[PDB]
Formats: C-alpha cells, structure tokens, sequence
RNA sequence: CCGAACCGACUAAUGUUGAAAAAUUAGCGGAUGACUUGUGGCUGGGGGUGAAAGGCCAAUCAAACCGGGAGAUAGCUGGUUCUCCCCGAAAGCUAUUUAGGUAGCGCCUCGUGAAUUCAUCUCCGGGGGUAGAGCACUGUUUCGGCAAGGGGGUCAUCCCGACUUACCAACCCGAUGCAAACUGCGAAUACCGGAGAAUGUUAUCACGGGAGACACACGGCGGGUGCUAACGUCCGUCGUGAAGAGGGAAACAACCCAGACCGCCAGCUAAGGUCCCAAAGUCAUGGUUAAGUGGGAAACGAUGUGGGAAGGCCCAGACAGCGUCGAGUCGGCCUGCGCGGAAGAUGUAACG
RNA sequence: CGGGUAAGUUCCGACCUGCACGAAUGGCGUAAUGAUGGCCAGGCUGUCUCCACCCGAGACUCAGUGAAAUUGAACUCGCUGU
RNA sequence: UAACGGAGGAGCACGAAGGUUGGCUAAUCCUGGUCGGACAUCAGGAGGUUAGUGCAAUGGCAUAAGCCAGCUUGACUGCGAG
RNA sequence: AGGUACUCCGGGGAUAACAGGCUGAUACCGCCCAAGAGUUCAUAUCGACGGCGGUGUUUGGCACCUCGAUGUCGGCUCAUCACAUCCUGGGGCUGAAGUAGGUCCCAAGGGUAUGGCUGUUCGCCAUUUAAAGUGGUACGCGAGCUGGGUUUAGAACGUCGUGAGACAGUUCGGUCCCUAUCUGCCGUGGGCGCUGGAGAACUGAGGGGGGCUGCUCCUAGUACGAGAGGACCGGAGUGGACGC
C-alpha cells in the first residue's frame, strides 16, 4: 500500500478533478494500461491491481506504477454530528484524469501483457485501455 | 443452469444463442456450462 | 472533540492605492507593503513600514530598472 | 382475640357532560383505646399546626383569602378599523451579559444644493499571481545510471586487512508524476485611472426630515465542510422568490419565457407545442429503432442492428460441412440506435 | 454450583471475583405481628382452551319533556402522484 | 470575505540589540595540519546566501535591513501639506 | 455559587426527544473479476485482494412538518399488502445410485406451534409441526381493551455531593376521559327512475367467497444399491386445522 513517508500537512482540501492528464505516453516499458475515465484510485485498489498483474506474468518482466496516492482522505466516524473540526485521515488516493498511463510492462509478449492488464483493470473503478509504446 | 449477468463460453463446445430475447450458453459436452443471462 | 485551530488576524488592507498614470498630491500613499516588493524611485519616499508615498505632485509611474529587474515607483511632475 | 354499631379506606367493577367537583356495589382494617364523638374555647400567613406527606389552615397552599401600591414590569405572543395616486427596501457589516433585542453604517423615502457628476462601449495608462502550466526552490514520487558510505558474509585477525555481497544505498546525472498553506512562467475576467461619442426623466455626490431592516430561500457559477450525501451547512458572485400576477414544466414560491394603469368577442410573437382529451402539421424530404426503447439506473455480458476506415485468407479453390465441394470467408478497430444486468410494500401507478 | 419445573432472567441454599456491605445517618440474628414485597403447593373454579344458554337494567319502537362539547364556509368518494 | 475550517505564534526584549560614520560578507563540503575525535582553532579550494535576522509566519534585505568598530542620545520638544 | 421530580409564567416547531420527510455513510440484498479451497478440477459448493449496483429494514446525518399537544415500549383484539418463499406446487445443475440433501430459477393460491423464565420485543429452554417465513402498514391497531415497563408527586439502598439534591443504577407504591357530524366500513329501509299500469319467473355485465395439509396401506421390500437401506409415477383409506 503506497503512501507518502511524510508530508508537510496532514489534511488536504477536497479540491476538484478537472482536465486531461499529463504523462500519457508509455515512457518506461513497452505496454501500458491507460485511464479513459476520470476518478480516484485508492492505495488498496492500486495494490490489488498490481498483485493481479504480477501473478499473471508469473513475476517475469518488469512492472512500473506511474501513479502514486499522495492525497489524504478524511472521514467522520459513525454517529458523529456535523462540525467540531475536520475528520481523521483514513486512506490515500491518486487523482486520475483521462489519458493517464497507470501501469507499464516490459519483457513479456504483447498477448500476455494484454491478459495481465485485463485482470488488473477488473480491480479498478475507472475505465481503461491497453496502449503500446510509440516511436514519436 | 447458471443464472448470471455475465455469461460466456466456458469451453470450446459452448455456444452462445439468443432465445426469446435472452442470451444463453448451451454446451454439448458439459451440462455444468449451461447458462442464461439474468 | 474540539479543534486546536480557529485563530486568525485582522486583514491589513495592503496593496496598491494609486495605479499607473493617476494624478496625486504630495504625501499620497501609493502602495502599502511588507518589505520592498516595490522600490522608491524619483520623488517617492519609503516610510518606516516601507510605505511608498509621493514627495511631489504629479503622475504615478511604475517601471522595471537596474541589474536585478526590480520594480520602482516614481512620480512624474505634471 | 372473633364480631355489629361507630371510626377508617387495602382490592375490583361501575361511574368519568356522574346520582356524587372523590361516590356506589361486593369484598377489606380498627372496634376498652396512642379509641371515637357533641358543644364551646385557643393558635394567623414567612405565621400557625404537623406520630413529618411540604401535609393541613373554608372544594384555594413550596407561603391563605380580601382590599390597596396598580394601568407592577412584559427586549415576548396576539390584535390594530375608510379610499385613491407616486416611489420602494432589508434579512448585510461593525459592536453589544449580544445572538428571535438594540446602536452606527449599508440599502428605502421626502426635501434642498452642487459638478458632464454617474453608467454602458471604444481607445489609452496600470498593478496583479487566480485558472492553466511547470518542477529551479519548499516538500512529495517512481524507474535507470554512478557511487561515498553502510551493513551481511569468506579468510585473516595483535595491528592490519584481503575479498565478496540477499545487500542498503545518500550525493550527482538522466527519465515520470503530484501540491490550499510549492513558483525560475502566467491568462480570461474583475478592479483603479485618463480620453472620446451616443444614449439615459441626475441615473452621481453632499446636507437635512421620516423610516423599515439586521430569521432569509432556492437556482447557476467559484469554493470550505460533509460522503463532489442531504430540500445539509458556511462564504464569494449573479438571477429569481421574498415584495411578482400572466404563459410553459401533468400538478410544482425559488427552473424556462416574460414584468399585469383600465377596457376590446382585433392582430403578431416568446418559452413550449400542433393524433384525441386540448388551441395548432395524422406536414414535406432523407435516415435510425422493434426494445412500447422512447416513457428510471452501473460495473460488466452478448453472432441484436445501421454506418466507416483498414487487415488476413481465397478459382494456384478459401470458410463450414463431409481428398471432395465452387465463392466468398475470418476477426480486430472506430462509431449510431437498441438488449440483458433491473426485487417492495392500499390500486394500473417510472409517457398526466 | 445445588434445589424445585418437561422447560425457572423470578424464588430458595451456597460460593466470594463486595463495579460500589459493615457496626446507634447502627451490624448480624430474631418468636409474635402485617389490607407489606417475592416464590411454591393442596383445594377451588368461565381466568383460560372456547365459549353456550338463561334472568334482569339499558340499547331499539311509540307518546310526553328535552341537554352537551364542537363549529371559517361546504355541493364533505377511492387510488397513484404533487 | 464565513464555519466548533486547515496550520502556527503574542501578552515581550534592548541605553544598545537605538543614531551615525568607516569597514566587512554567509551555509555546507573537500584537502593538508600538534594533542584533536563526525564536529573546536589554522591554511587553501569548491560553493554562491542552500546563511543570517533578539522571538511565529509571510513579505523583504548585498547600496545589505546581515557582521565588526569609533563617536554618541534624534528612543529630541513644538507643529504638520497630504 | 448551586438545587427544584414541589414547581411556575411568557414564548418557540426560530430548537431537541416520538412518528413523517430528504439523504443512504452504515446496514441488508444482488452482481463483476477470479487468488485459491474442493485428490485432479476457479466457477457442484465456498470464494481472498479489489470493483459496480439495488432496497429504504438497521445505526446514523440534517432540522423541512407538528411545541394555542401528531399519547410511549410490550401484550390483547382485528388485520392488510410486498416477495428478497418458511411449507405445500413446478423446474435446471450437483462432488444427484436410492433415501435424504446442497445450490439456483419460477411461483404470493392457501397455510404458517403451545408452553417455562422475564414488563419485555428479543432470546434461551421444553415439547410439537408439512412449516413454525422475512419485511411494509405513525417500529399497523390506546376517540378498540390493557397499563407489567419507560416517564410526576411517597419511601429506601448502593453511589456522587459540605448540602439542597442527583444517577438510560436498583427497589416497594402510584386516577388511561369522549353520547360519532363528515369520510370509511358492516347491515337494513324510504324516494324517484327505468316511458300505459300490474303480478311473477329469469338472463348475467359485474362483484364476492372458497383454494391448507399429515399419516397409513397398495403399487413394492419392486426400481436403485456390495449391503445398510429404499423410491418416482399412479391408486385407496383415515386424520389435523379451517369453513358452512
Ligand atoms: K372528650
Ligand atoms: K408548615
Ligand atoms: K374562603
Ligand atoms: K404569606
Ligand atoms: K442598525
Ligand atoms: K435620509
Ligand atoms: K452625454
Ligand atoms: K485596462
Ligand atoms: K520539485
Ligand atoms: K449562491
Ligand atoms: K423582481
Ligand atoms: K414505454
Ligand atoms: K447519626
Ligand atoms: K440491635
Ligand atoms: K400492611
Ligand atoms: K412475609
Ligand atoms: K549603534
Ligand atoms: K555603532
Ligand atoms: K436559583
Ligand atoms: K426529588
Ligand atoms: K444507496
Ligand atoms: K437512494
Ligand atoms: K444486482
Ligand atoms: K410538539
Ligand atoms: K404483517
Ligand atoms: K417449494
Ligand atoms: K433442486
Ligand atoms: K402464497
Ligand atoms: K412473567
Ligand atoms: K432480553
Ligand atoms: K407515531
Ligand atoms: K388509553
Ligand atoms: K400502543
Ligand atoms: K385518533
Ligand atoms: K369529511
Ligand atoms: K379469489
Ligand atoms: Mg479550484
Ligand atoms: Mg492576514
Ligand atoms: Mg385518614
Ligand atoms: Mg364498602
Ligand atoms: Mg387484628
Ligand atoms: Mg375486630
Ligand atoms: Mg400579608
Ligand atoms: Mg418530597
Ligand atoms: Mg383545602
Ligand atoms: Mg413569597
Ligand atoms: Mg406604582
Ligand atoms: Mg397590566
Ligand atoms: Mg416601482
Ligand atoms: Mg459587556
Ligand atoms: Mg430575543
Ligand atoms: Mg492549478
Ligand atoms: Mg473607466
Ligand atoms: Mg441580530
Ligand atoms: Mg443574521
Ligand atoms: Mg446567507
Ligand atoms: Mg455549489
Ligand atoms: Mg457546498
Ligand atoms: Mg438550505
Ligand atoms: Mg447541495
Ligand atoms: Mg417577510
Ligand atoms: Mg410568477
Ligand atoms: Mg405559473
Ligand atoms: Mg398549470
Ligand atoms: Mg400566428
Ligand atoms: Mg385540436
Ligand atoms: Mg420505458
Ligand atoms: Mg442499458
Ligand atoms: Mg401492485
Ligand atoms: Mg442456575
Ligand atoms: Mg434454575
Ligand atoms: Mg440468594
Ligand atoms: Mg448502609
Ligand atoms: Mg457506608
Ligand atoms: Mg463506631
Ligand atoms: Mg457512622
Ligand atoms: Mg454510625
Ligand atoms: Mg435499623
Ligand atoms: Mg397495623
Ligand atoms: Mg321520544
Ligand atoms: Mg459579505
Ligand atoms: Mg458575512
Ligand atoms: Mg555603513
Ligand atoms: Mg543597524
Ligand atoms: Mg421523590
Ligand atoms: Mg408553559
Ligand atoms: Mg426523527
Ligand atoms: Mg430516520
Ligand atoms: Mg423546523
Ligand atoms: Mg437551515
Ligand atoms: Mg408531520
Ligand atoms: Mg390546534
Ligand atoms: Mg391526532
Ligand atoms: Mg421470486
Ligand atoms: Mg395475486
Ligand atoms: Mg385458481
Ligand atoms: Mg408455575
Ligand atoms: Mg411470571
Ligand atoms: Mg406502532
Ligand atoms: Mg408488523
Ligand atoms: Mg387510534
Ligand atoms: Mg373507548
Ligand atoms: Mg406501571
Ligand atoms: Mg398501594
Ligand atoms: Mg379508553
Ligand atoms: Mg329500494
Ligand atoms: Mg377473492
Ligand atoms: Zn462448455
């Protein structure tokens, strides 16, 4: 479960999630799993998809995770009223915009990369698509 | 019969067929593979 | 529970009071600032809290000058 | 001690606009005693009396009743009576033993006075650090390279050290992201100032008479909070309701169209509509859908069906069927409309 | 834990881990007494299984007398929605 | 420009830590050097403010507002266009 | 500086407790992916790490309705609907030999315990049953009954407090009103209509009631099975509960 080792501040404004992604090319491997939709990826989701990916290729090749969950999310406990300060940090997310390459793979055939990425996408709350490296 | 939202070919002998507006999987080899979408 | 925050200070109404081209009388405050984001040019003084004020009547003029590309405010006699 | 009179009042039913403002009926306790009863007397209201329940003191008791101070006070609730004409708010800021009160200011009205005073647009002069972007800085982040060093070991071991890494690797170099409290960049708008025309019943400013108001609501946009929950909550800004009728959205303050001086059995339009209820096209032309989809919903599933650009194989005979057979075949991509996924309580009931 | 019951969050007897008993704002016992609180049994039964019939007083009809609370105005239906 | 929104501080200090004149320039690391070590003082180099600021944070600061020294009391009184 | 449950007045649904509403985090019920378990075998049956919905049933959030009053928990009486089905009916798959099960689909016609304890709802226990369903209806039902519990005034214990007093701690005691106008519902008449009047017998648009099930025997100790055991389908009899 990824999570910043330390941060300047404990809590963060909700913010919004507009725009298209930066980092839309396969930059490290040969195959990538790219986001088509918009949303949040929790650290548990990122890790559940990593495990499914890694078991499918029998821990061969190499896998990059291009996203990191650096945004803390707070929640108010059950049976607590409104007010009395911001809630407690409960988990961490990465904000995803369309076009974001989420994972990359190398050192395996394309057919196996497609199958491994399919099993991973089934763990994620956002629609995705399989991409390959381009020369330009 | 398996009643699922996701019905698929489970072996090379499974066949997809649509009967009266319902997607079904019928298999000549394995009765366990019979499915209907629902 | 309760919060350990909840404090703030009153707003200080800093900023530019007379913009470029405005005609001012001597003594008029042109900008209030913490430290010298703007520097005093011709016919402008710098107060003890770094307020820039007109030392003559005329028109406000902003310009970037010098080796550090610093911003200066001067008064053009009109 | 048992049990009538007499004195009580434990249980039940009735009664509850009663026969009764505490009873009746059937049962119940005491019944020679700290008993019960007649007549008369005494104790007086912060006072009496009390085998003590704040009990009782004339159907009244945590301070009786009557009269007076007296029209106590009531920042609270209610109510406030004839007509027409003109204008027309606010539900904010600051302070408050203040928060549903009040005061000054803002906003309304009436009056007087004074400047091309004010607004819109165009052009000119300005500051900016938001959106976006970026990663030198502050932090955070992944991969590779280099590697001080560190650790784990093989010897050596007095001091040395010699090697080796499951190794960890900072620094630096290259590549990838992230930030409300990061910025070597940086808009649109908004705002301040100047100039110019046209338009506007001075729309601006000052002073003076009179206020009301200081519970706001929903909708759009930018946000904090909450669960990017709430017809939730807290700001900014615009609109409407409030204080605004008419037409539309079946019905529906706050949405869409639009601002009702009065009369008309005239005409043109807006939003929204034109088969019948119900005013107006059963209009014209070309397509799509077969689900009553239209007229409720997701991940995901599928030879539904329309369109498009490529590709593989194929009369040197493909694909399916069983060497035969003789004309197409296969599966990706993108895209339009549909299908499953789809269970709720009075009655169809998710096109009025 | 034991007893009682086919079955017992109550009851009785114990144990002591007394949240938070305890010695005249008394401790522990106690015959007798109590319209006092809890539990068990015999008798008894319309309490109940499960109600039936009957006798009276009302209710109902006729004659006489004759109230009440309440009440913006009513030509005062169901459903589903708003 | 609000919230029982997110984070930190103050209720002082200083007759010099104030005035002025003259002068000066940081952190960190590397190399060599008695005791001396990761880190003392010395020398050179790299570096270029990554330091400093009486105390939070922000905006500033090299002409320094940072560091050192001499002389000093302008930490003056009355006023004040704007 | 405190207490008031001995209490009192003026106000507020500007503001809480009940029920409604909005919401759906939580809860419950579906589904998607398939790590694995299952000798082998992901999918008979379970389904880790994660993903997507539905309901409005839980615990909550909000404070929109009611503070010139919308009576509470449980029991009793009487119900009515939904279906996510407890029984009975129909079916697919099974790691289904049979008997008996597991799981999923269809199905709401009818049916769906009595007792001991406790105020209980619940729960545990005893003994039944084909079964002893899950929810909605102001957590259905007090102008229908009860009043054991909660929640006035009396009293006591433990505990807290100097004290008055206090405690979703405990303990004993403690007033439940209403003659029905309207809607609704169960019954029962009067009026007029239906086209001359009258006495009868009808047709049947439409509406309502009813719809449960055990055990034994035969088939047959047959099919099935190594045995143990033991059927489908079909037929006969006799009961329980309910109704006339
Ligand atoms: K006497
Ligand atoms: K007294
Ligand atoms: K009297
Ligand atoms: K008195
Ligand atoms: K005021
Ligand atoms: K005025
Ligand atoms: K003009
Ligand atoms: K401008
Ligand atoms: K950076
Ligand atoms: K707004
Ligand atoms: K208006
Ligand atoms: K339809
Ligand atoms: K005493
Ligand atoms: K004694
Ligand atoms: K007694
Ligand atoms: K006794
Ligand atoms: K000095
Ligand atoms: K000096
Ligand atoms: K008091
Ligand atoms: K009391
Ligand atoms: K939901
Ligand atoms: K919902
Ligand atoms: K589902
Ligand atoms: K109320
Ligand atoms: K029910
Ligand atoms: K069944
Ligand atoms: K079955
Ligand atoms: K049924
Ligand atoms: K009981
Ligand atoms: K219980
Ligand atoms: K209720
Ligand atoms: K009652
Ligand atoms: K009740
Ligand atoms: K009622
Ligand atoms: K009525
Ligand atoms: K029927
Ligand atoms: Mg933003
Ligand atoms: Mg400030
Ligand atoms: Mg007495
Ligand atoms: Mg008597
Ligand atoms: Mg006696
Ligand atoms: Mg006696
Ligand atoms: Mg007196
Ligand atoms: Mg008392
Ligand atoms: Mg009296
Ligand atoms: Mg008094
Ligand atoms: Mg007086
Ligand atoms: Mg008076
Ligand atoms: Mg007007
Ligand atoms: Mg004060
Ligand atoms: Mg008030
Ligand atoms: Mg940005
Ligand atoms: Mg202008
Ligand atoms: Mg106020
Ligand atoms: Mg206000
Ligand atoms: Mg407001
Ligand atoms: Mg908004
Ligand atoms: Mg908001
Ligand atoms: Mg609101
Ligand atoms: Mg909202
Ligand atoms: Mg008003
Ligand atoms: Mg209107
Ligand atoms: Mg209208
Ligand atoms: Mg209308
Ligand atoms: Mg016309
Ligand atoms: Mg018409
Ligand atoms: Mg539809
Ligand atoms: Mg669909
Ligand atoms: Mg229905
Ligand atoms: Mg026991
Ligand atoms: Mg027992
Ligand atoms: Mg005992
Ligand atoms: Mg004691
Ligand atoms: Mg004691
Ligand atoms: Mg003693
Ligand atoms: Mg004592
Ligand atoms: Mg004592
Ligand atoms: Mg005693
Ligand atoms: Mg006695
Ligand atoms: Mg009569
Ligand atoms: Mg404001
Ligand atoms: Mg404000
Ligand atoms: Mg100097
Ligand atoms: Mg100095
Ligand atoms: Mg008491
Ligand atoms: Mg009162
Ligand atoms: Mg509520
Ligand atoms: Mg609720
Ligand atoms: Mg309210
Ligand atoms: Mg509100
Ligand atoms: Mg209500
Ligand atoms: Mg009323
Ligand atoms: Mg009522
Ligand atoms: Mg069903
Ligand atoms: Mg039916
Ligand atoms: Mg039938
Ligand atoms: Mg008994
Ligand atoms: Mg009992
Ligand atoms: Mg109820
Ligand atoms: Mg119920
Ligand atoms: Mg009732
Ligand atoms: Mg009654
Ligand atoms: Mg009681
Ligand atoms: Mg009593
Ligand atoms: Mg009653
Ligand atoms: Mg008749
Ligand atoms: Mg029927
Ligand atoms: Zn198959």
């Amino acid at each position: 479960m990824l999570q910043p080792k330390r941060t300047k501040f404990r809590k963060m404004h909700k913010g919004r999630n507009r725009g298209l992604a930066q980092g839309t090319d396969v930059s490290f491997g040969s195959f990538g799993l790219k986001a088509v939709g918009r949303g949040r990826l929790t650290a548990r989701q990122i890790e559940a998809a990593r495990r499914a990916m890694t078991r499918a290729v029998k821990r061969q090749g190499k896998i990059w995770i291009r996203v990191f969950p650096d945004k803390p999310i707070t929640e108010k406990p059950l049976a607590v009223r409104m007010g009395k300060g911001k809630g407690n940090v409960e988990y961490w997310v990465a904000l995803i915009q369309p076009g974001k390459v989420l994972y990359e793979m190398d050192g395996v055939p394309e057919e196996l990369a497609r199958e491994a990425f399919k099993l991973a996408a089934a763990k994620l709350p956002i629609k995705t698509t399989f991409v390959t490296k381009t020369v330009m | 019969m398996k009643v699922r939202a996701s019905v698929k070919k489970l072996c090379r002998n499974c066949k997809i067929v649509k009967r009266d507006g319902v997607i079904r999987v019928i298999c000549s080899a394995e009765p366990k593979h019979k499915q209907r979408q629902g | 529970g309760s919060t350990r925050n909840g404090r703030d200070s009153e707003a200080k109404r800093l900023g530019v009071k007379r913009f470029g081209g405005e005609s001012v009388l001597a003594g008029s405050i042109i900008v209030r600032q913490r430290g010298t984001k703007f520097h005093a040019g011709a016919n402008v003084g710098c107060g003890r809290d770094h307020t820039l004020f007109a030392k003559a009547d005329g028109k406000v003029k902003f310009e970037v000058k010098g080796p550090k590309n610093r911003k200066f405010i001067s008064i053009e006699a009109e």
